[PDB]
């Protein structure tokens, strides 16, 4: 759990 | 003595009378060394 | 099973036995030429992902079919399976191969066969065990993270903590008020100080130790074979359990049995069973893939080196402190413990199957089986939760039922017109059916421990809605398959088949499929005697098979309910629905050369094919303007050009040695020729990929130069632009319209592998390398950790400090105050060598079982496994991915050293 | 807002199991080259420390505890005898019969007691009977006002009452579980074609029919259909009957209890083994055999109320037996 | 064989035949707009202002929209089957509400057509829902050409776009790419619908839970007023300002008692039905907020400026309730406004700090007509309401000069994401490298420095289009010039 | 191999292992006392007093106490499920009282000397618990001895049932069958408590 750090690239393939 | 004829329901089996007050006087089932209930052996083939 | 002119590669039984995973088709890595096994993570309940000969389509599945004895079978069943029942495993990676299979056998059938007793005056039983260790493979990318000491100055002069500030007032009034969170807390209050030191800035904690283990694996089985003249049988009783390699939970165990039985009872009969069974218990580590604070391999980079987890006598404690919180942050064994989740899962297969033949020639076949699991789940949130945001607890529980039928009818008639003309005709019928549902209950704001049956919760507005979801499916197929054979060195295969499926509509759900192929042994007619050359025969394929592998109610246009009040029930609109949807068609030629040498001590595989996709299905993403996410269709197309060869060999030197070696390679071509609207390439947005016709999946971002050695920002290069003699143009405005497309492909190219066995009198030693050449991977941890931009609370790598100011004006990385992009410094190679296993065995020597009747053999091995690593990414792995690198749960490296008694 | 727990059923650590130990003498006898067999059994079965939820003193701080207490004995004889009866080399005649006579008597109760009686059952522990009903006896009607009377326990003289009240019930001598049960078969085959028949008898069986406190009730659930014998109630023009007035309600006396013993032709066979010169130029069929059967074909019984044996001590709306027929062929091939 | 399977819980999509399918689907195009009105999805233009201060808790989720990063604003959000969110996501539910008001309202249109309805009540209430679907439709239209479309004061723009709003369907088909309609196309289409749709609707309110004629008159004042037209805002304005009282406290805890309860607060006219276990969500984002068992814990991941809290007075109402004194357990203020409401609670005693939706209040009526009768030469009106309203609230305005107004409208609506039109429309800059944070939250609030500077007349101001268009039809101009 | 299976959904009588426990079986300790210590158990022993009157609403139920009829207060009262009042009921539901403040008292001394509280609050606490178990016990076997044992100055009594108290029962179990102690026995016992 906790705080979700953001900026990620979404995964296709 | 089978109570009901339904096709779901299973016979009251008592050797040598009633034992006990306030308990049960069915047998022991045992099909091949382990024991079952009478609802599992209603599953199983009898020409077997 | 196959036909003779198929491609078809076989997989012994000695590259199934003895392995440390439940992963069975990650045994295959680097074993089968132009087949692609990717396992992308380590958690003990993964499972693997194939693609033979490249991938086929854009939207739908490009697994193949996988089928054990007949009956076709998800790889989360065969998880469930002991491997050392498995006799073989073939790889049909044709077109006159998979002529049988239907439902999405375009993309090869991977055919797996259980052991039947060779019979004998004997029976035989062995008793295999085992047992080992199972550790993190790289623990080299936090060799480079920063201190304790050098992330605060270096977040004190970044201004992180504000203006005019010493390192010393963060140090101590900012930081050290840990103090007046644990003295809120009863069993922490009189703790600070004494034993627990939630901040400390003389030592550095450690969380590789906080946050991974070395975690436990065992095996055994005890089997038995045997067999009369006409009936045969194999029976096995088994035992696995494997352990998780981080803190988080998960595991998998499973106690297996199988009977696989075979009779003949008269002169016109022949039935079997094969029945099998399991209870498995699996837990996943479920976190992992995601960023969060402390978890993961993102937290072992990414915490602060001055915030301890532990004691004082060195053990993991029950929280952490992170600044500015309003609670403790619980750990992973102390959140495993407040958070508890059971799964139970039984299985049971059963097939089965009567031959019977009448006359001389023809062969009745009828084969039925069932498939049954019955999964039954729970968990938990604990109440009296010192660390929670509230004393109450809850819980749920899932009962889940899988059921599948299939029955497979056929009739063959083999006779010769003639002395030399060869002849065989078979026809068949195939059903398959699958129905599946959870049903789910959920119970909220229990108080004690003890009294937390479901029936036990508050009854008021902390009562909630269950869960139910059904699915089902079903296909029909009917097929014949005709063989002719001329004299000994001609033939030819046809095949005709019929596809219905339920997942299409109703005037549009049948297809049908057809097969040539044909095979000529150049060595039995035209050079009949040679003295090195030894087998040649040259093989020759055209097919074409369909793929309907998207998901179940994909055509109706539907609506479902949207409740607004507790009176009355509301309905909206869920889907748009396609009503012509249909199968995905792909053609495939096929020409191959096999050879052989000195009296077969060598020997040569050469594949050419090329593979076409029509009328792919395509999720396509439907414009945001429709009020939908996505559709199904059948728009575009797409083509895998390629070549794999294969190569055995023998190099031995004496009378007691025996060295061999082995080889694989592919190389596959990918070409995309048409797309969906109208439309010549479409980005997909936030992945950093592209589908662009003419050129494979490939990757798009812009292209990063430097940095500007005057001003400290961030250049890229625009796009198509050379000025005058110099070098390409830049600018250090990032636009979206400096995005280019890369020419590095998404999925690999190059796919291989090799082996090396060598023996003695008994000890034997083996050794299986695998390479993915071709691989890139955008590191997204590598955001995370390399920019003075934003997230200035995190551990960060330690060239920031040699940053760019007016000062310092000959360093590479930028200024502070910049966002990193997603560009070209982000784009790793993740090309890979890896040694697979290294076995080395010693059979005991008859010589000590010669008076001793009760056993009659012995074998001791010791083995490790991904043991080798030979690699550019700098991210704990590279195969851990599929064109993005997240939070990743690493592939392990196990120890393992067993015994097998066959006594 | 806060959970508390209490004490709710207060157990016992020392229970155990019901102790049984049982007495047997038997004796076994074969006739004239082992056809005529005869088997003669003699039991005395005796369980002590029977589980029953007693009423507990009020030291106790509970209602009851569920502790072992009390006694009991059976005592019994079963006999069984075969036999065969030829007259020919291809006829076979052979029979069989059973016999078992069983006699319930409690021995002791808890705590000092000498009769217990459990709530909502029906029935009553008396020591030195076994369990029985407890009901309050029914003498029939006065034909000088045509109202109901019950027998008074005691008062011999017996004194009649014609006002109901739960102080008027007594044990009635008649047992719960039946004492007579047993079974007896035929069977004759000429060649082949076989003849099986086979019968089962309980007598001592007494059962409440529940139905008859609604089909022939004079006041209250008049919406119903009734009894026919309804037709000539008592008034004071036919006063020669034993139905009551119209005005009155029937309770659960003794007119109640039906004695349902009954003998029911359990099973009905006839088998046709198919001759053995009829698959002579064959290999694939081995044999055949065909079938006829029918169970529950008759039954003979003094009951009232659809069967004697679907029930169990009360018979209330019930799903009745079932009559068969069945066919049923047989390929061993 | 039949090899015909069909999904369960599902049905098919059909033409109306009844008068209990159009009241099913109409519930269904509420409970969908309760999910896109609310107030997370106007989070990301409210942080965008010069207010807020990100804090060191921020895990860059807010960061982009306060501190003005024009390299994650390009392409922001999701919207998928896994999340819906951002830039992406607002444009997504928003197209989703326009597009199944138009199926509604073709449907019902075609029932009314072929005669279908019985009596002549399930006539008129069929008519009367067909005007509470065009409301819809225009509220979603608006409210994409909100954020998606340039005010008339843009310097730069990309080449085309200065004249353009979005793409406008008026009939339900989901396989439509087309190219973008024009402003006035756009704003003549949602005032026939507003205007349509006050012609049928009833003089008086049915229900608080569904679209009334108050309802249509109050949004026809916000898209007047938002528009640059003042007369027709005020006589929109002045037809709906006189039925809904306000609240009437003595004290700080008695207004905190009647605002945050939504089934007491007697000035809502419009809101979303939400109950504790159908409708309800927790929209913590201004304020961080976290249960401990019977009290609440902040971790907020942005605070106000100092300039923000000087705006309240310290005998105010809304300075308790509206921001809170509650960083670091007494330091400093946070944004407060969607805590919690004590009716959706699980247990009575322990928060959940769960709220519902609502679309609009009398407050902002109030507002619109005193800024539309100062601008329209009129002082008597501007003062009797703007007294009224800063009386009702605490503590009243001394004089009304439009400073006063600024000020008014900026402490009454916060956190409802209404900043950033105001100074778009009012022509204020930034400034956030020269505001100061709060001296009481050294360490956890400090200085941040905007990654783009965005004077009067930038582009910014107004989002780009998200990338699944400009992608699938590329006859879409693009906004931004980068 | 062990052999206990203990009930899912309920909890049973044992030395305690938490501090959540002591605390949830106190509270149960409390509201048990709230039906035990009511002004409806001792309105038996105002009406035997000299200072009422009968009136005609009466139906012999109030009347046996006012009239001292010795012939109804010899076997007064009853207590099974459905009604727990009278004499039986007065016994009933003070015994009922003793027996678990003996269960809550015993169980927490065990678990005080078994070392299963973490803190020093927690033992503080517990130890604050145990003594209101302890005045509980005094409360209940005072409210007894009130009722069923002779005062001094008694003129005739039964032979040997002069200087006799109540059943002293310092353990938990319901199934007991003792003698009565001592008056000087009882008496020490509460006091000490
Ligand atoms: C003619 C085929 C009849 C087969 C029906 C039997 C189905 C019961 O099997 C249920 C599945 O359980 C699997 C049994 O596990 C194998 C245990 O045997 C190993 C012991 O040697
Ligand atoms: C539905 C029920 C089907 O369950 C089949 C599971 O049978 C269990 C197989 O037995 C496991 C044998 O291995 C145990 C030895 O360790
Ligand atoms: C509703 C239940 C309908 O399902 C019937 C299941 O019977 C299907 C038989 O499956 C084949 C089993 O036979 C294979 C022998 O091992």
């Amino acid at each position: 759990s906790g705080a979700t750090t953001a900026t990620t690239t979404t995964s296709n393939s | 003595m089978t109570t009901s004829g339904d096709p779901t329901a299973v016979a009251s089996v008592e050797i040598h009378g009633t034992g006990s007050l306030g308990a049960s006087s069915a047998p022991l089932y045992i099909v091949d060394g382990m024991q079952t209930s009478l609802d599992v052996v209603a599953t199983m083939n009898p020409n077997d | 099973l196959s036909t003779v002119s198929g491609s078809v590669a076989k997989v012994s039984s000695e590259k199934l036995a003895e392995k440390p995973v439940a992963n069975i088709m990650d045994a295959l890595q680097g074993q089968v030429a132009g087949m692609q096994v990717m396992t992308t993570s380590g958690d003990p309940t993964a499972v693997a992902s194939v693609e033979i000969h490249g991938t086929g389509s854009l939207g739908a599945s490009s697994a193949p079919l996988y089928i054990v004895d007949g009956m076709q079978t998800s790889l989360d069943v065969v998880a469930t399976m002991n491997p050392n029942d498995f006799e073989s495993m073939s790889v049909l990676k044709d077109a006159s191969a998979t002529s049988i299979y239907g439902a999405r056998a375009a993309n090869g059938v991977v055919f797996i066969q259980t052991k039947k007793g060779k019979m004998s005056e004997r029976g035989r039983i062995t008793f295999n065990a085992s047992y080992g260790i199972s550790q993190i493979l790289n623990t080299k990318p936090l060799d480079n993270m920063m201190t304790g000491d050098e992330l605060l100055d270096f977040q004190v002069k970044a201004g992180f903590w504000g203006n005019n500030q010493t390192v010393q007032k963060v140090k101590d009034m900012i930081l050290a008020g840990a103090e007046d969170l644990y003295g809120n807390y009863d069993s922490l209050k009189d703790e600070y100080g004494k034993t627990l030191f939630p901040v400390d800035f003389n030592h550095d904690a450690d969380w590789l130790k906080a946050l991974f283990k070395t975690a436990p694996t065992s095996q055994g089985d005890i089997s038995f074979s045997g067999g009369s003249q006409g009936t045969s049988y194999y029976a096995s009783i088994g035992y696995f359990d494997q352990e998780g390699m981080a803190r988080e939970p998960a595991n998998f165990k499973r106690y297996s049995g199988r009977l696989n039985f075979e009779s003949r009872i008269n002169e016109w009969l022949k039935v079997g069973a094969n029945l099998s069974g399991a209870i498995a218990n699996r837990r996943s580590a479920d976190y992992f893939g995601k960023y969060y604070m402390g978890s993961g391999t993102f937290g072992v980079l990414t915490m602060p080196r001055y915030y301890n987890p532990f004691d004082v006598n060195g053990d993991l404690a029950d929280v952490y402190y992170m600044y500015g919180a309003t609670r403790p942050s619980m750990t992973e064994p102390y959140f495993a413990k407040m958070r508890p989740f059971s799964s139970e899962s039984h299985q049971a297969n059963v097939n089965g199957f009567a031959q019977i033949t009448p006359i001389k020639g023809l062969t009745l076949k009828a084969q039925a089986g069932v498939d049954i699991t019955n999964t039954r789940t729970s968990s938990k949130r604990m109440p009296n939760n010192p660390y929670d945001s509230t004393p109450l607890g809850e819980r749920r529980e899932r009962a889940y039922r899988d059921v599948s039928k299939s029955f497979t009818n056929t009739a063959e008639y083999k006779f010769s017109i003639d002395e030399k003309h060869d002849l065989t005709a078979l026809m068949g019928h195939e059903y398959i059916e699958y129905e599946g549902d959870v049903i789910g209950a959920s119970s909220k704001g229990f108080e004690s421990d003890k009294l937390m049956l479901l029936s036990q919760g508050k009854t008021g507005n902390s009562l909630s809605l269950p869960e139910h979801r059904v699915a089902e499916y079903a296909y029909l197929s009917f097929f014949s398959r005709f063989n002719y054979g001329f004299d000994k060195w001609m033939y030819i295969d046809f095949s005709v088949r019929n596809d219905q499926s339920s997942r299409f509509g109703s005037n549009n759900r049948s297809a049908w499929f057809y097969s040539v192929g044909g095979m000529f042994d150049i060595y039995n007619k035209f050079i009949q005697e040679s003295n090195w050359l030894s087998d040649l025969r040259l093989k020759m394929s055209y097919g074409t098979t369909g793929n309907s592998e998207i998901g179940n109610y994909n055509h109706q246009a539907l609506v479902t309910v949207n409740n607004y009040t507790e009176d009355a029930m509301g309905l909206s609109i869920s889907t748009a629905g396609n009503p012509d949807l249909s199968w995905e068609k792909q053609s495939q030629f096929n020409f191959g050369l096999a050879a052989g040498a000195f009296n077969n001590r060598l020997s040569a595989e050469v594949d050419f094919y090329v593979r076409t996709t029509n009328d792919m299905l395509i999720d396509v993403p439907m414009p945001y303007i429709s009020g939908f996410f996505s559709q199904y269709q059948n728009v575009g197309s797409m083509k895998n050009t390629g070549v794999d060869l294969s190569l055995k060999g023998t190099i031995y030197q004496n009378k007691d040695w025996n060295v061999y070696a082995s080889a694989n390679f592919n190389y596959n071509r990918q070409e995309i020729t048409k797309l969906f609207f109208g439309l010549n390439k479409y980005m997909l947005p936030n992945t950093g990929t592209i589908w662009e016709i003419g050129y494979p999946n490939s990757f798009y971002m812009a292209e990063y130069a430097g940095i500007d050695k005057k001003t400290g920002k961030q250049l890229w290069y625009v796009p198509g632009q050379v000025d005058a003699d110099g070098n390409k143009v830049t600018t250090s405005q990032y636009s979206a319209d400096l995005e280019t497309r890369i020419d590095k492909s998404v999925t690999p190219p190059i796919t291989g592998g090799f082996s090396l066995g060598a023996s003695w009198k008994g000890l034997s030693l083996d050794a299986d390398f695998a390479y993915i050449v071709g691989k890139w991977m955008i590191n997204n941890d590598r955001y995370f950790t390399e920019n003075g931009g934003g997230l200035m609370q995190l551990n960060k790598d330690k060239m920031l400090l040699n940053a760019w100011t007016e000062d310092n004006k000959e360093t590479d990385v930028p200024k502070l105050g910049q966002s990193p992009q997603f560009d070209t410094h982000l784009l790793e190679n993740a090309s890979f060598l890896r040694l697979k296993n290294l076995k080395l065995t010693y059979v005991l020597p008859n010589s000590l079982f010669a008076g001793q009747n009760v056993i009659g053999g012995a074998r001791v091995y010791l083995m490790a496994r991904n043991l080798l690593t030979v690699t550019k990414y700098k991210g704990f792995d590279p195969e851990a991915g599929g064109n993005v690198g997240k939070n990743q749960y690493p592939n392990s490296k196990q120890y393992v050293a067993g015994i097998q008694l066959s006594f | 807002d806060a959970m508390g727990l209490s004490i709710s059923t207060a157990g016992n650590p020392d229970l155990s199991w019901e102790k049984q130990s049982q007495f047997n003498f038997g004796l076994a006898a074969g006739a004239f080259n082992n056809r005529l067999s005869a088997e003669v059994d003699f039991y005395v079965r005796t369980t002590n420390d029977m589980l029953i939820d007693v009423p507990m003193p009020y030291i106790s701080g509970f209602f009851s505890q569920y502790q072992n207490v009390g006694s009991m004995k059976n005592t019994g004889v079963d006999l069984s005898l075969k036999g065969t009866i030829y007259q020919n080399k291809d006829w076979n005649v052979y029979a069989s019969a059973n016999f078992n006579y069983n006699r319930q008597e409690i021995t002791k109760l808890f705590f000092g007691l000498n009769k217990y009686m459990l709530p909502n059952t029906g029935t009553i522990w008396e020591i030195g009977y076994p369990n029985s009903f407890y009901m309050a006896e029914y003498a029939g009607i006065d034909k000088k006002t045509g109202k109901q009377l019950w027998y008074v326990p005691g008062q011999v003289d017996k004194v009649t009452t014609s006002q109901y009240s739960a102080d008027l019930e007594t044990r009635i001598d008649k047992s719960v579980t039946p004492p007579i049960t047993g079974g007896f078969s035929l069977g004759a085959s000429w060649k082949g074609l076989s003849l099986d028949a086979d019968f089962a008898y309980i007598v001592g069986k007494w059962m409440i029919n529940n139905d008859r406190y609604f089909t022939e009730n004079g006041g209250g659930l008049m919406q119903l259909n009734k009894d026919k014998m309804l037709l000539n109630a008592w008034t004071e023009d036919n006063k020669e009957t034993d139905v009551p007035k119209l005005g009155q309600s029937p309770q659960f006396d003794t007119h109640l209890l039906e004695n349902a013993s009954f003998l029911r032709l359990k099973n009905l066979k006839l088998t046709y083994v198919l001759p053995n010169s009829l698959f002579a130029g064959q290999n694939v069929i081995g044999g055949a055999r065909v079938y006829l059967m029918a169970r529950n074909l008759l039954t003979v019984t003094k009951y009232k109320g659809f069967d004697p044996e679907a029930g169990g001590n009360v018979g209330k709306n019930q799903y009745p037996n079932s009559k068969q027929y069945v066919a049923g062929i047989q390929l061993s091939f | 064989c039949e090899l015909d399977r069909d999904p369960e819980g599902k049905d098919f999509q059909q033409p109306y035949t009844s008068f209990v399918q159009t009241k099913q689907n109409r519930d269904g195009l509420y409970a969908l707009l309760r999910n896109t009105e609310n107030p997370r999805m106007h989070f990301y233009q409210e942080l965008q202002s010069d207010m807020y201060c990100t804090t060191i808790t921020d895990g860059n989720s807010l960061a982009p929209f306060v501190n003005w990063d024009l390299g994650i604003l390009n392409d922001h959000g999701r919207a998928d089957e896994d999340e819906v969110s951002g830039i992406a996501g607002y444009y997504f539910v928003y197209n989703r509400l326009n597009q199944q008001a138009n199926a509604f309202v073709n449907n019902t249109e075609a029932a009314l057509q072929n005669q279908v309805y019985k009596n002549s009540t399930e006539i008129a209430n069929a008519k009367s829902f067909l005007a509470e679907g065009k409301v819809l439709q225009a509220l979603a239209i608006w409210r994409l050409m909100d954020r998606f479309s340039f005010h008339e004061s843009v310097t730069e723009v990309n080449s085309g776009a200065k004249d353009l709003g979005v793409i406008l369907l008026k009939e339900y088909n989901p396989g439509y790419i087309g190219p973008r309609a024009t402003k006035a196309q756009c704003y003549d289409y949602i005032l026939s619908r507003l205007s349509e749709a006050i012609e049928v609707l009833p003089e008086n309110r049915e229900s608080v839970l569904y679209v009334s004629r108050d309802y249509a008159y109050a949004l026809r004042a916000r898209i007047y007023l938002a528009l640059g037209e003042y007369g027709k805002a005020a006589a929109d304005a002045k037809m709906v300002v006189d039925k809904y009282p306000l609240i009437g406290a003595a004290d700080a805890s008695e207004f905190e008692n009647i605002y945050r309860s939504d089934a007491n607060n007697p000035e809502i006219i419009f809101r979303g039905f939400a109950s504790a276990t159908l409708g309800s969500f927790t929209a913590t984002t201004l304020n961080g907020a976290a249960p401990a068992g019977k009290d609440i814990k902040y971790n907020p991941s942005a605070v106000p400026f100092q300039w923000v809290v000087d705006l309240y007075e310290n005998e105010d109402f809304r300075k308790s309730v509206y921001i809170a004194k509650v960083v670091k357990k007494d330091k400093g203020y946070l944004v407060n406004k969607f805590l919690e409401d004590k009716a959706y609670r699980d247990v009575q005693d322990k928060p959940n700090l769960k709220v519902g939706a609502r679309y609009f209040s009398v407050a902002e009526v109030y507002l619109i007509l005193v800024e539309s009768a100062l601008q329209t030469g009129d002082t008597p009106t501007a003062e009797k309401y703007l007294k009224a309203l800063s009386k009702a609230r605490g503590a009243e305005v001394s004089v009304v000069n439009m400073e006063a107004l600024q000020a008014e409208r900026t402490r009454e609506l916060i956190g409802e994401g209404s900043r950033l039109r105001d100074m778009v429309r009012w022509s204020i800059p930034n400034n956030h490298d020269a505001f100061e944070t709060q001296p009481g939250l050294e360490g956890f609030a400090n200085t941040t420095p905007l990654k783009a500077q965005a004077p009067v007349g930038f582009y910014a101001y107004t989002w780009e289009f998200p990338q699944r268009d400009r992608q699938t039809n590329p006859q879409l101009i693009k906004n931004w010039p980068i």
